[PDB]
């Protein structure tokens, strides 16, 4: 991916240059105050990859993070994780960490990381200088309707600062008054401080006046020394609104660069949306797979390679190809194909007695954990075996291959092939427990399955595609109806063998079934796993 | 084989006066919740006026303080 | 096998009807009438957001209150701002008690002393049970915050809270009046007070009465200027007046061509008592004279040619009366209220508060029984439009946060009704403007009676400027006429002295009561007038300029020495120097001009008996020259000549230096 990001060194601008390509502006700061640039990154091209402790984080955002701390990477820069603060949100903990876990599991390092609250001081200073300067008035109206007239316009100086000052000092009724710009693009809407009196996470009390996304993180770019300041596609008609505040205090600039909007199909991301879910009980947690947040697909197993890999596959533009799980999951069954080793398993459990072979209890044996020369674990195999029933009908149709009568079919790894002999029915009809000598096939003959022999653990649970087809919302009225198919559902009964292991992000083939991936439920002895993908399937 | 059925309208009888009995218990705990939260809910009222009295005294004790050395403007 | 596949079928369609009764009730069930409030969310969201205002604001107190300062402190206003913390925290269930924060007085009950505690027992109600002040100012005594200026708290009375100061707080704006000038701050920012004062009636002699409103008024103008409030000075003269229909008449035909040739005309009452006698006894000429009072009343070109140059006499002697008594001015009297005077006659009609009686329009007070005269018998307008059609102007055009209306207290009955007939149609409110009536005594001379002379009439008030520098200069020929510069010093003292007399001893007495004219008693040497203040005043501008100080050896070691106050007596001067604000306050509330009198001579009179006691220049015996400047005690020499001369500046009292 990064021969593609380096490609944009084969694009855009080196370190420093700003000048040259994007909507330039040259005032008494271009070439010595980019002179300042230079004189204190070194160059160095350095972006930003900023959400919220509110944040959620889904799959979209990888190509966000792929991209800023890829760009970084690639053309030898670093990258600022910077936590947006502005508006106080309470407190939520569990994204607080989500989300630094999250870029660490791609395998980024950031930086620094860094709050917006860090600069309330300088945003302030600087919120001081913009009213002396011009281009900042206290103004009202709203709520009279952010969008009705333009009032106060060039109003006087010294009024609107020593308003400004009182506003933050508490001389002010949590709405009374705002301060914004004389701002044009748009619709014109100017808000740069408003007024809250609500403590903060990062630097609670002392602090009533707070500012806003369009007036933090324009500046922010600047004063962290930015080069490329990568938006998402929300950030169209905000191009003016960025270059605006850079300029207007005469700062070193960003440049910001547009992305595609890219989300997903099948998909429903939202919290309010989610810890709906959540409680009604369609879903586990916010991590449960089939959600595709980012912190669920960890779950669900899913690669962090397979996640980057699919993003140099569909990305690096402007365009938002919001595409679908299939082609994503074809992805990581790239991955997960060579990333994770066989072992095999039986979910039908049949007992299965094999009366004549060598020797006493065990004898070793040894698995191909890939075919390819690289190397062999060992299960104990006979006597006492397990195939499910699944491999087994007493009546079978000409398309059968499994096990029938004068029907043999091969043990996977195995130079045995058993015949079938008598088999027992039990109380009722079920077929109960069957039995069998095994004639070694080094005679030839074909059905070649699964099994496991002294086996193991408890839990395997599987998922479809929550919603049988498209993003609830188009129009069905409304989106809590496409939760059909159970989806769902688990078995607790499975039999797997001495291949695992017994830690719990592992992944696995489950040889003539899925992959499967360890879940946070796991210990050492009750362990459980996820089925990722499907076996090469459609 | 004849005290099945007499036993039985003894016991979906029961129901009648359980479910009775027990929606005048599930509606006598609404009252006391009721009653309560409300006129603490108007308890916040003497609170959340009496700040705004020590609130606006106190505005007026800074702008007293804050002319002493600062400036003052109108109205607002 | 299918009632278990077509459930979900009703299952999976009634979880719309569901999610849709959900979706529709978010819209049409909020707030379709007058309260709009959640009660759990939201009343317990206020409470912290509001609670987290009490703080955030007092933080920012703490914030202007720790940097200071470039002006003086009214001591008293920032005491009941430390007992304002201290006793509704010592008592949470309690709205204001009273906050009795006074002196008194000689350091016995120490500087100040709180009357407050009683007001807490005294508050005795809960069914009548015994609460001892002590116990109560005491529970305040260990509920008193941290401040810049206390140094011990004390009990000795019933429930007495008598304090002492600070030493470290005290010098530390004594240095402040110093180095800036003794200023007070910005008090009342951008408020609009005018003042109605002077306003004699012209072509009638301007008389002691209408000159007790002079002084007291511009001494008022000038105090309110200088805490900081816009003053406009008001001259309601008495240009119309249906005498003055009188007068013209009597021009008409002492001289035809007055509208061509200038008239020689020297005294007003004179000419006046001349159209008197014209008007008593003819019947032609009572005719002409309020023919033309009418005409007049009708901008008449030829008729206003006359009333015009009429007053350029009246008013070249009334101008002969303010440059001494160096009063600034602004002229409008009720002449300018001819044209909407009309539009208020109308007001009241339209409002239906005029009532029908003698062929006259009266209005009735609900305060007393006294109705007022808008309309006479003859369509002319008196004294009741006048006031009142100009109480108007001052509270809509001009805009005014309040007005003191100057005038003696025999016409209190006229501006109380006036006044409240005002707030009735609904012009102000009592307590969005306080309009106060300025009231004063009665002149009085030496024998107690009218004032004054042989005859005498109306006493014309040049010469008492003419008998007020020859009383003036008799004394100060004894024996100073040598000493004096010539021209400097003989002028300086005899108009210091002569104006400074005249108006203390009417500032110093009562100004609601009767005032006795006595001009040797006025400028006795030896009294509380100002003859002795201008005098012990170049006295404290004398121990500086004995001692060989220039106008730059004190105002550079004024702003390095600070100054000590062990000894008991120069803590009691010490004090004094402060109470200036605190006695300024006092005077912009209660407008009483007689207690800056009172306290003008308190800092003398603590001052002599410093003078006396510490020794500021004082080697030696058995030769005389030097040295023991004690620089801290000259600082004190110049703190209360810095102070008295900004307060002399206030009661209008020219200061002097040398002497």
């Amino acid at each position: 991916l990064m021969e593609q990001l380096r490609g944009e060194a084969l694009k855009f601008h080196k370190p420093g240059e700003n000048y040259k390509t994007p909507g330039y502006v040259v005032t008494p700061h271009t070439m010595n105050l980019l002179k300042q640039h230079l004189e204190i990154t070194g160059g160095q091209v350095r972006t930003r990859f900023p959400p919220e402790p509110n944040g959620i984080l889904h799959i979209g955002h990888a190509k966000a993070i792929n991209f800023n701390f890829g760009y970084a990477k690639a053309n030898n820069g670093i990258c600022f994780l910077r936590f947006d603060d502005t508006n106080p949100e309470k407190e939520e903990a569990k994204f607080f960490t989500a989300i630094c876990d999250m870029v660490a599991w791609l395998g980024y390092t950031p930086y620094k990381v860094t709050y917006a609250s860090d600069y309330f001081d300088q945003l302030y200073a600087w919120a001081v200088e913009l009213i002396r300067r011009g281009l900042a008035y206290v103004c009202h109206q709203r709520g009279e309707e952010l969008k009705l007239p333009s009032p106060w316009r060039d109003r006087p100086m010294e009024e609107s600062l020593l308003l400004f000052e009182a506003m933050r000092k508490g001389k002010f009724s949590e709405g009374e008054a705002t301060l914004r710009m004389k701002l044009v693009m748009g619709k014109m809407d100017p808000v740069a401080y408003r007024v809250k009196y609500t403590p903060h996470h990062r630097t609670g009390d002392k602090w009533c006046i707070y500012p806003t996304y369009d007036y933090t993180h324009c500046l922010c770019d600047s004063i962290e020394h930015i080069t490329h300041s990568l938006c998402t596609k929300e950030f169209q008609a905000r191009r003016s609104s960025y270059f605006w505040l850079c300029n207007a205090l005469d700062v070193y600039c960003p440049v910001q660069w547009e992305y595609g909007r890219l989300n997903l199909h099948y998909a429903v991301v939202s919290k309010r949306k989610i810890l709906q879910l959540v409680a009604t009980g369609a879903v586990r947690d916010w991590d449960d797979p089939r959600l595709f947040t980012l912190t669920a697909l960890r779950r669900r197993g899913f690669p962090p390679e397979a996640i980057n890999n699919f993003c140099a596959r569909v990305g690096v533009t402007v365009a938002q190809t919001t595409m679908e799980p299939h082609l994503l999951e074809a992805c990581v069954r790239d991955v997960l194909n060579d990333t994770a080793p066989r072992a095999m398993a039986v979910l039908e459990s049949l007992r299965v007695i094999i009366t004549n072979f060598p020797a006493a209890k065990s004898l070793d044996i040894q698995v191909p954990n890939f075919p390819a020369d690289e190397g062999f674990h060992q299960v104990p195999f006979a006597p006492i075996v397990f195939i499910e029933r699944t491999d087994f009908k007493e009546e079978p149709e000409p398309g059968f291959k499994r096990l029938a009568w004068g029907q043999p079919v091969g043990l996977r790894h195995t130079g045995y092939v058993i015949e079938l002999q008598h088999v027992v029915k039990g109380p009722s009809g079920c077929v109960e427990s069957l039995e069998v000598t095994c004639r070694r096939a080094d005679a030839g003959e074909k059905p070649f399955i699964h099994w496991v022999s002294q086996p193991l653990m408890c839990e395997v649970r599987l998922y479809e595609r929550l919603f049988q087809h498209e993003d609830p919302t188009e129009v069905p009225g409304g989106f809590l109806s496409d939760l059909n198919l159970a989806s769902l559902h688990v078995v607790d009964a499975a039999l797997v063998d001495c291949s695992v292991a017994l830690a719990p992000f592992d992944k696995f083939q489950f040889e003539r079934l899925g992959y499967f991936s360890v879940d946070p439920d796991s210990h050492q002895g009750k362990l459980v796993f996820n089925r990722t993908v499907t076996l090469k399937e459609d | 084989d004849a005290v099945l059925k007499r036993l039985e309208q003894k016991g979906a009888e029961a129901d009648q006066i359980i479910e009775y009995l027990k929606q005048q218990v599930s509606l006598l705990k609404e009252k006391a919740i009721l009653q309560a939260t409300l006129r603490e809910e108007k308890k916040l009222r003497v609170e959340n006026a009496k700040l705004k009295k020590e609130i606006e005294e106190l505005k007026q004790e800074l702008i007293q303080a804050e002319i002493q050395n600062g400036v003052k403007q109108i109205p607002f | 096998d299918v009632l278990v596949s077509e459930c979900s079928a009703r299952l999976l369609q009634q979880e719309e009807e569901i999610k849709s009764l959900t979706a529709e009730i978010d819209r049409l069930k909020n707030c379709g009438c007058l309260g709009a409030s959640p009660n759990l969310e939201q009343l317990q969201e206020e409470n912290l957001k509001l609670k987290y205002r009490l703080n955030i604001l007092r933080k920012s107190l703490q914030a202007e209150r720790n940097k200071p300062t470039k002006n003086m402190i009214n001591i008293i206003s920032r005491l009941q701002e430390v007992f304002g913390h201290a006793i509704k925290a010592a008592y949470p269930d309690l709205e204001n008690p009273p906050l009795l924060v006074t002196p008194s007085q000689q350091a016995k009950f120490g500087d100040y002393q709180c009357n407050s505690a009683m007001g807490i027992s005294q508050m005795l109600k809960t069914k009548e049970q015994k609460v001892n002040p002590r116990e109560i100012a005491e529970n305040i005594t260990k509920h008193l915050p941290d401040n810049e200026c206390i140094e011990k708290v004390e009990i000795a009375g019933p429930g007495f809270i008598n304090v002492h100061l600070r030493k470290d707080f005290v010098s530390e704006q004594l240095t402040s009046l110093l180095v800036n000038g003794v200023q007070l701050p910005a008090l009342g920012e951008n408020k609009k007070v005018i003042v109605d004062f002077s306003s004699p009636n012209i072509a009638k002699e301007m008389h002691v009465g209408h000159l007790r409103s002079t002084i007291i008024g511009e001494s008022i103008s000038r105090l309110f200027e200088f805490a900081g409030y816009d003053v406009l000075r008001l001259n309601h003269v008495g240009d119309w007046g249906t005498q003055f229909g009188m007068l013209i008449a009597h021009l008409q035909d002492k001289f035809p061509d007055y509208l061509t040739v200038s008239p020689p005309i020297g005294d007003l009452q004179v000419f006046y008592k001349e159209s008197k006698k014209r008007f008593d006894t003819e019947e032609e000429f009572k005719k002409r004279a309020y023919q033309c009072v009418v005409l007049l009343q009708g901008k008449n070109p030829d008729i206003t040619k006359a009333w015009k140059l009429i007053c350029d006499v009246s008013r070249q002697e009334l101008n002969k009366i303010y440059d001494a008594l160096d009063v600034s001015l602004i002229e409008r009297g009720e002449s300018f209220y001819q044209d909407r005077m009309n539009d208020i006659v109308k007001e009241f009609e339209d409002r239906g508060f005029v009532q029908v009686d003698d062929g006259r329009k009266i209005v009735f007070v609900p305060g007393c029984s006294i109705p007022l005269t808008i309309v006479k018998s003859d369509g002319g307008y008196t004294y009741d439009t006048s006031d009142l059609a100009a109480i108007k102007q001052r509270l809509f055009e001009e805009k005014a946060d309040m007005i003191i209306y100057v005038v003696d207290n025999g016409q209190s009955v006229h501006f109380q009704t006036i006044f409240a007939a005002a707030q009735m149609i609904g012009w102000y409110d009592p307590k969005v403007t306080r309009v106060f009536h300025a009231g004063f005594g009665v002149v009085l001379g030496e024998d107690k009676k009218k004032f004054k002379t042989r005859s005498g009439e109306t006493v014309r008030l040049m010469d008492l400027l003419g008998e007020g520098l020859k009383r003036s200069m008799d004394k100060l020929k004894e024996k100073e006429r040598d000493k004096v510069l010539t021209a400097e010093e003989l002028n300086a003292a005899q108009t210091s002295v002569a104006y400074g007399c005249i108006k203390y001893a009417d500032l110093s007495h009562n100004r609601l009561n009767d005032y006795i004219f006595s001009f040797d008693k006025m400028l006795d040497d030896r009294g509380n007038t100002a003859a002795y203040l201008l005098y012990a005043f170049t006295r404290i501008r004398s121990i500086a300029r004995l001692a060989n100080i220039d106008e730059e050896m004190l105002q550079k070691a004024a702003r390095e020495t600070k100054i000590l106050l062990d000894h008991e007596k120069e803590w009691k001067l010490g004090r004094c120097i402060l109470r200036f604000p605190e006695i300024l306050q006092k005077i912009l509330d209660d407008l009483f001009l007689h207690t800056l009198c009172d306290y003008i001579y308190e800092l003398a009179t603590a001052f002599t008996e410093f003078y006396d006691s510490c020794y500021c220049v004082e080697k030696d015996r058995q030769t005389g020259k030097i040295l023991k400047v004690n620089m801290w005690r000259m600082l004190l020499c110049e703190a209360v000549a810095a102070v008295m001369a900004k307060g002399f500046d206030i009661l209008g009292i020219k200061p002097v230096q040398r002497m």
